[PDB]
Parts: C-alpha cells; structure tokens; sequence
C-alpha cells in the first residue's frame, strides 16, 4: 500500500518539514514522470498538498505551496 | 534540514507513487 507507507514516512519527519518534504516529493514526480498537461500537473500538486490531512497529521492542513 | 530528511527517507518514494497515481487518475 503506497498511501499507507507514505503516511508512515510523513509521520517521521519534523512537523515543520512536512510541507517542504511534500513539495519535494511533488517536484520529484513532476521531474521523473511524464506529466501530460495542466490538468495532471494540478492534480499532482493537489495530491501532495492534501497529504497532511489524508494522513491525519495533527495540526497541519493542506500545504499551500505553489505549483 | 528538511531537504535532508526528504533524502534520508528514500525521497518519500511511497508518497511519490500515490501522488503520481492521483495525477494520472481522477
């Protein structure tokens, strides 16, 4: 399970580093994968931004980092 | 640093797979 493992890892990083590491994870997918267009790029970053909530990380909401 | 933790946790490869699937599907 990708999500499960993802949340396990995200819970080990310092809370103030949660969004910065997710921004880097998003950039890695953008760089390493073929991102077809504007729509896919949007979904990629939406997915990354929402992980703190999807993973139920205490006091951290969706990361407002830019695409 | 944050960039360091990213690298030391396999660049959050599991998160990358999840993000990539969401980008391709939905």
């Amino acid at each position: 399970p990708a999500l499960r493992q993802c949340c396990n890892q995200l819970r080990q990083v310092d809370r103030p580093c949660v969004c910065p590491v997710l921004r880097q994870a998003a950039q890695q997918v953008l760089q390493r994968q073929i991102i077809q267009g504007p729509q896919q790029l949007r979904r990629l970053f939406d997915a990354a931004r929402n992980l703190p909530n999807i993973c139920n990380i205490p006091n951290i909401g969706a990361c407002p980092f830019r695409a | 640093r944050c960039q360091r933790q990213f690298l030391q946790h396999q660049r959050l490869r599991a998160c990358q797979r999840f993000i990539h699937r969401r980008a391709q599907f939905g």
